């Protein structure tokens, strides 16, 4: 008998069964061979079913440490209605081995206990089925060995003391972790990961020495649900009291509840507390009812990293709760947002008032600040900012000047980053100074000089009637629109060229200027070379020829000439009789036409 | 953001991408030889070294930076335009100076500007572009997107969005059913208006309240009282 | 509905990080720690991030969502530092080794190792799946890159008196209440572009001071290379 994939024949050869099913309690094989030890053969101590009331098991390489992963499975079959206690001394390993103790056997299990490289201390399972699946995920010398201790005991007769007391040294004691919970509590000892969130040592033994338990310690991002269960606590004829330590650390610590359910569906809450209480250990005093049988259970909500919630020490008396010696507790006072919205500080300032910090610029700015400095001169002086040290953030802390006297302001520079930053001169007598702060990374600030003066920043004019480009060289006659690179701004090369009277924007007459005077020109031949000359000193796209319509202007009308290289040569020349108008005549540059046969989309 | 679709090769040449420390973060577009028109608002605070933006024109997928009609290109100068204001959001509209020049070509040609006195009559339709998203928030697409949305009238759009000044230095595109916007998620363009026979530079991608949301209009930066300003630094 | 950030505004940070081929995340079932990609077949990551399963993400653009540039890869054998003091966090640096040989692409690529220890002020990165959100209880799916400076031993261990040792150095500066390098548990720390640190721990979500501690990875030298070239 061939079996698929995934699956094995059984001794018979018969029945083809899964391959899990094999060594995991549940007798499927026609003859109930899958669940014989030596076919379930280990290695790690040749038995695989522990029927007898108590025993104990080894692990793989015995004398010698381990060196090779072995795959190691045992269930202890007990009376039914029995539960079994397993109890550890002392357990180490390298790092990857867990034991994966499972509640029950066969397909119905899902998860008991999984502790690795720390000693478990004692495992309670109540049911008559425990299983172990020891496992080996490295190649490296891993521990010698596991074994475990176990002992039968009823579980039923038990009392509400040793169901209830717990100081979390022996496991978890009598307590089940609810199956619907999104994960389970983790009792580590010492302190724990997430630093200034969870407790440091153990309430109970008072260092790291001790054992607590609390929510999982892992970085995780998303919001869980853990809960612990407790065994049904029988009637009572006296009221009693219930103690516990709850130690609830952590910024975002959001619930912690007990809600006390009975068989009667009356559930109901007797302790809730929500927010930080610092790093101690709180008491929790409850006082009992509902004498039928329920049981005890403790909800946390678990939200992301940094939300640890702990609970140690829990224990019941009878009687009366005492006056709680222990102060209630108190939240935490959270740094309070004592309501930013805008400081505002100094507003305006005139000459005397020179030097002035940004807010506290030797330490820092506030949050949130939105600082108007109204920069005030006497009327005709130019305002120079002229910033001494400058420290901001880098693209969110903005330093805005503009210019006042008018609704609509002009911005004048933008300054921002680390660094020196360059001097800022006003069009008029009043100069704006805007700090825009941020709620992060609020560095020392910024100081100015408040400089002002006549001309700060317009150079002398050209004297002997020379023209000024703006970079404020002298610019005579040389660069007066012939085609030269003197200034960089290039405002020397401003265009002489222009239409005039024209009708439409790319129409007009013809108006050329030498160096101040804007005149007429003679165009009595007309080619392709002058209008592209005419249309490139316009900065128009290509054009074509035209023609005059009457010579109604006799002015001082300028002879134009062409080089084989493009250049314009005026010649103040009238050299001519009957001089006409002429029509300047251009098409704009070629703009962005569509070429790309897109397709059609009607949705 | 919801309404994109496929853009072929060479449909939008004046469409370019600006990239800050190595991640698209604005559009621009082209106009000129060499200066680009682009958001004020999403270039604020970074104009003090021009040379951390590169220029990236003719680009059509965001990791396909490869093939030879895409000419990069860097930005030496920056400026503002005077009149912003980033508390109202007026006047988003700000020019970058490229390097030294672009060659023209079939796959990077620039745009005209709205003439004097030129208004694009609302409810014309018109096509957006940018690298959005396909979601609100996240999920960036590797495509350029195109759609088409009718231009707002201002009276409604004031009113729509009872939040901002809003004015006449505003061009609103929306729909009242939404499906189609572009002011979130990524610029990455210009609003452009065909009239004739020829785009234009109708509007600048701008603000806005939500993405596909009904009652939702979409800003746009006004450039046909801008055209003086941008013609200033064009030559 | 409003919101502080907007106006084609990304905050400031990376589009899924372009260009960033040594981001690598850990995934149990949801995303928990990052590390950086040593090699092919190795990774280095914080100890405390120790799990059962782990499976390794490569090139990792999007937690949830898959467009087919992710790489899957199960974790074969980690192995921990064997002096960790897990009450201070000493030492706090792991390695995981890939089951299958990676594939090097425009998303995933190895890093070279440190050659020299870093110094005060040095320009440096960190990366990770940190928040970006002005406000509210929710954690988006951006990817989060920030730039920080080392800053000197005084000050870093005057932030966190009797936590800072030897092995350890600060790279966030000045404090703040909102979004920060924050944690992550193991989010790259990249100076001059070469790897220098691997996060461990801080001051909560970047509550006060310095917004994390990040451990020092230059001091290892033997434990990257000797650790790699046995267990190859
Ligand atoms: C102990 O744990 C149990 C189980 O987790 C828990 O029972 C749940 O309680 C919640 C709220 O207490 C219930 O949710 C309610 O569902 C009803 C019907 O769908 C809604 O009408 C409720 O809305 C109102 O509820 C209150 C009035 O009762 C209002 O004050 C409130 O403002 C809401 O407007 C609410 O959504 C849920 O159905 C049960 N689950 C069950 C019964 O299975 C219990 O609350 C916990 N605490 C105890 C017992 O003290
Ligand atoms: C349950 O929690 C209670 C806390 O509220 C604990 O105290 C009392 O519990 C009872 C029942 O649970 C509550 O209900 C009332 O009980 C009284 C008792 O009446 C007594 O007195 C009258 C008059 O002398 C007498 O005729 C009766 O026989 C009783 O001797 C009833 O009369 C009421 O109708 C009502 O049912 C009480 O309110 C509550 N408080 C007090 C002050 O009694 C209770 O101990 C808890 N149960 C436990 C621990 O088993
Ligand atoms: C810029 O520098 C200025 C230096 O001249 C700072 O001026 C200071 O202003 C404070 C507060 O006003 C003065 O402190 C007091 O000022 C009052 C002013 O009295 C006013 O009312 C009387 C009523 O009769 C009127 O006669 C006056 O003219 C005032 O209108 C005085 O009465 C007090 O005695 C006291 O001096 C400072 O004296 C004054 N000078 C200095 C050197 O501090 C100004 O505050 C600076 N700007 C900012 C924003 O701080
Ligand atoms: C484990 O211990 C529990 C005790 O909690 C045992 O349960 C108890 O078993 C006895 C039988 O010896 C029950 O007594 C019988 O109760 C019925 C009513 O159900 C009554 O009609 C009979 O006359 C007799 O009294 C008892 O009720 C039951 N429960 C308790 C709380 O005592 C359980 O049998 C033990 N399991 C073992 C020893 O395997
Ligand atoms: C509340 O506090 C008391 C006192 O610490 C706890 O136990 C009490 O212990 C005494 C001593 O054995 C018990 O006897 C009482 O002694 C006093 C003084 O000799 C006497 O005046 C009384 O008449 C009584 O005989 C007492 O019953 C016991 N309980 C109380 C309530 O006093 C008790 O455990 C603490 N907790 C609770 C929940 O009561
Ligand atoms: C901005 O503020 C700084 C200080 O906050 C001003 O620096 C000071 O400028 C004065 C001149 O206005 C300096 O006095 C002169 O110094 C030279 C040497 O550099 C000396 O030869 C002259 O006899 C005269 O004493 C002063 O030393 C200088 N101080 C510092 C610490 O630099 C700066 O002038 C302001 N900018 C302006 C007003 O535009
Ligand atoms: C020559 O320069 C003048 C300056 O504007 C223009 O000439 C005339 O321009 C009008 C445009 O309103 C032309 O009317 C239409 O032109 C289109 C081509 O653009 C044509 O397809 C239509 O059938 C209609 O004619 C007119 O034809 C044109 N006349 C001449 C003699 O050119 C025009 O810009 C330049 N002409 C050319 C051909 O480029
Ligand atoms: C972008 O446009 C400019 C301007 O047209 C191009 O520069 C021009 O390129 C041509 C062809 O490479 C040059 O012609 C050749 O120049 C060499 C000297 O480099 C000469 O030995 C040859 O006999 C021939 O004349 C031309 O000189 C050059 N400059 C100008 C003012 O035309 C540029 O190549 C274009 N770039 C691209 C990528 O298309
Ligand atoms: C401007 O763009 C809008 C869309 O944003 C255009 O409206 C569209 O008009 C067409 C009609 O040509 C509608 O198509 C219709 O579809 C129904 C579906 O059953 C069909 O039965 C009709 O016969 C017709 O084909 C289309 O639905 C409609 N779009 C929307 C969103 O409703 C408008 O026509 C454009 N205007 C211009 C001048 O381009
Ligand atoms: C840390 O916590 C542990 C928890 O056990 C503390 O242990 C306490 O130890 C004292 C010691 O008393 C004697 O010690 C002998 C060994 O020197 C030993 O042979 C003898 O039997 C007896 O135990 C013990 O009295 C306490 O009961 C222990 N504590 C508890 C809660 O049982 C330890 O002192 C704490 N501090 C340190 C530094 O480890
Ligand atoms: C944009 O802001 C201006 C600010 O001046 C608003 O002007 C207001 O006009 C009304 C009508 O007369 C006056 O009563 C107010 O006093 C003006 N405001 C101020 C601050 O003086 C204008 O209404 C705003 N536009 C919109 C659409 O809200
Ligand atoms: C303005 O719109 C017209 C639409 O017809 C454009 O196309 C002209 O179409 C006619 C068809 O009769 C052709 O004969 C012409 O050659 C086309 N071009 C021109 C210039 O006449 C026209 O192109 C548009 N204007 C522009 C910018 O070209
Ligand atoms: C497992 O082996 C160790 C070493 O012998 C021992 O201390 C421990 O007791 C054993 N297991 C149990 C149940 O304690
Ligand atoms: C404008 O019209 C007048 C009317 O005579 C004419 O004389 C003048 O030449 C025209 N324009 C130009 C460019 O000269
Ligand atoms: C057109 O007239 C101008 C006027 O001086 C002259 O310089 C030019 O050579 C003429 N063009 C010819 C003759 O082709
Ligand atoms: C993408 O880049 C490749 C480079 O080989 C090129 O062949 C292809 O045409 C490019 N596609 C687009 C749409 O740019």
């Amino acid at each position: 008998i061939e079996c698929l994939p995934g699956s094995s024949p059984c001794t018979d050869a018969l029945t083809c069964i899964k391959a899990d099913l094999f060594c995991d309690g549940e007798v499927n094989c026609p003859d109930g061979s899958d669940e014989d030890n030596k076919m379930c053969a280990t290695v790690c101590d040749g038995r695989f079913l522990l029927t007898g009331s108590s025993g104990s098991f080894q692990a793989t390489h015995y004398p010698k440490p381990s060196e090779t992963s072995v795959v190691c499975q045992w269930i202890i079959r007990v009376n039914q209605g029995l539960s079994i206690k397993l109890s550890f001394d002392d357990f180490n390993t390298y790092y990857t081995d867990i034991l994966d103790i499972y509640e029950g056997v066969g397909s119905s299990k899902i998860l008991r206990a999984s502790i690795w490289e720390t000693n478990p201390g004692t495992i309670r399972i109540f049911s008559n089925q425990v299983t172990a699946t020891f496992l080996i995920e490295s190649d490296e010398s891993d521990y010698v060995g596991f074994n475990a201790t176990y002992t039968a005991f009823n579980s039923s007769e038990l009392n509400n003391y040793e169901k209830i007391n717990c100081n979390f040294e022996d496991g978890f004691c009598f307590w089940v972790q609810d199956l619907n919970d999104d994960n389970e509590w983790e009792r580590i000892q010492g302190s724990t990961f997430s630093p200034f969130t969870g407790p440091n040592f153990d309430h109970t033994f008072g260092n790291a020495s001790g054992f607590y338990i609390s929510t999982p310690t892992g970085p995780g991002g998303r919001q869980e649900r853990v809960g612990l269960l407790s065994l049904p606590l029988d009637p009572t004829l006296e009221p009693a009291c219930l103690s516990f330590w709850y130690h609830m650390y952590g910024e975002n610590v959001h619930k912690l509840s007990i809600n006390i359910s009975n068989d009667q569906n009356m559930e109901k809450t007797v302790f809730q507390k929500e927010g930080n209480y610092g790093d101690n250990w709180n008491y929790g005093q409850v006082t009992l009812n509902e004498t039928v049988k329920f049981k005890v259970a403790f909800n946390a909500f678990k939200n992301k990293i940094l939300s640890d919630i702990a609970l140690d020490d829990i224990s019941l008396t009878y009687g009366i709760c005492n006056g709680s010696l222990y102060p209630e507790p108190t939240l935490v006072p959270t740094p309070p947002p004592e309501l930013p919205t805008d400081c505002g500080g100094p507003f305006e300032l005139w000459e005397p008032n020179t030097t002035f910090s940004s807010t506290n610029f030797p330490n820092s700015y506030p949050n949130l600040a939105f600082c108007v400095w109204i920069l005030n001169a006497q009327k005709g002086k130019n305002i120079q900012l002229h910033f001494q040290e400058f420290d901001l953030e880098n693209i969110n802390d903005v330093v805005e000047i503009r210019d006042g006297e008018e609704a609509d302001s002009l911005l004048l520079a933008v300054y921002t980053g680390p660094g020196p930053v360059k001097d800022v001169f006003s069009t008029t007598n009043r100069m704006t100074v805007l700090l825009i702060t941020n709620d992060v990374l609020a560095r020392g600030g910024f100081k100015a000089n408040f400089t002002t003066g006549y001309h700060l920043g317009i150079p002398e004019p050209c004297k002997a009637d020379h023209f000024q480009c703006k970079n404020g060289e002298c610019v005579p006659l040389v660069n007066l629109c012939d085609g030269h690179l003197h200034c960089e701004d290039g405002s020397d090369e401003a265009d002489c060229v222009r239409f005039f009277n024209g009708t439409t924007n790319n129409n007009g007459l013809v108006r050329f200027r030498i160096q101040s005077i804007w005149h007429t020109a003679c165009a009595e031949n007309w080619t392709t070379q002058i209008s592209n000359d005419v249309c490139q000193l316009l900065g128009l796209g290509s054009g074509n020829s035209s023609k005059p319509i009457f010579p109604t202007d006799g002015g001082p009308f300028v002879k134009l000439n062409t080089a084989p290289d493009g250049h314009l040569i005026l010649t103040p020349s009238q050299q001519c009789l009957q001089d006409s108008l002429i029509r300047l005549q251009c098409n704009h540059k070629s703009c962005g036409k569509k070429l790309a046969a897109q397709d059609i989309t009607p949705k | 953001i919801v309404g994109g679709s496929n853009a072929k090769e060479g449909a939008w040449p004046w469409v370019v991408g600006l990239y800050y420390g190595g991640r698209l973060l604005c559009g621009a577009s082209l106009v000129s030889s060499d200066w680009l028109v682009s958001a004020a608002a999403c270039v604020y605070g970074r104009n003090l070294e021009p040379s951390k933006w590169t220029a990236i024109l003719g680009l059509h997928m965001k990791s396909n930076l490869t093939s030879p009609q895409t000419v990069p290109r860097l930005i030496d100068e920056i400026v503002i335009n005077p009149h912003y204001n980033r508390r109202r959001k007026d006047n988003a509209i700000a020019m970058m100076h490229l390097e030294f020049k672009v060659n023209y070509t079939d796959y990077i040609q620039p745009i005209c500007l709205p003439e004097e006195n030129q208004v694009f009559p609302p409810g014309r339709n018109c096509s957006i572009a940018g690298w959005g998203t396909v979601v609100y928030q996240g999920t960036t697409a590797n495509i350029l997107q195109e759609a088409d949305v009718p231009l707002l009238s201002n009276e409604r759009c004031q009113q729509q969005m009872p939040e901002y000044n809003i004015t006449e230095n505003m061009i609103c595109a929306g729909y009242e059913e939404g499906g189609i916007d572009s002011c979130q998620g990524d610029a990455g363009g210009p609003l452009m208006c065909q009239e004739n026979n020829r785009w234009f530079l109708a509007g600048v991608t701008s603000f806005g309240y939500k993405c596909a949301l009904p009652n939702r209009p979409g800003v746009y930066a006004r450039v046909s009282r801008f055209t003086e300003w941008i013609q200033s630094f064009l030559h | 509905a409003p919101f502080d950030d907007d106006d084609k505004i990304v905050g400031g940070y990376n589009c899924e990080e372009n260009s960033v081929p040594y981001q690598v995340s850990l995934n149990s079932g949801y995303h928990f720690c990052g590390g950086s990609l040593i090699n092919e077949q190795w990774v280095v990551s914080a100890g405390h991030c120790y799990k059962s399963r782990i499976q390794v993400r490569l090139g990792e653009h999007n937690i949830e969502v898959l467009e087919g540039n992710e790489q899957f890869i199960n974790a074969a054998k980690i192995i921990r530092h064997p002096q960790y003091d897990r009450k201070t966090l000493n030492n706090d640096i792991m390695l995981i080794k890939l089951s299958s040989r990676a594939v090097i692409n425009a998303r995933v690529s190895t890093i070279s190792l440190p050659t020299a220890p870093p110094a005060t002020g040095t320009k440096c990165l960190i990366s990770g799946w940190g928040n970006t959100a002005s406000s509210g209880a929710d954690y988006p799916d951006e990817l989060q890159c920030l730039d920080a400076p080392v800053l000197s031993q005084a000050k870093c261990e005057a932030s966190y008196p009797g936590k800072i040792t030897s092995n350890m150095f600060c790279v966030g500066f000045l404090e703040g209440g909102k979004d920060s390098c924050q944690g992550d548990s193991g989010g790259p720390v990249v100076c001059n572009g070469q790897l220098q640190g691997v996060v461990s721990w801080g001051d909560g979500c970047a509550q006060k001071n310095k917004p994390g501690v990040y451990t020092k990875v230059y001091n290892y030298v033997k434990w990257i290379k000797n650790t790699i070239a046995a267990n190859s």
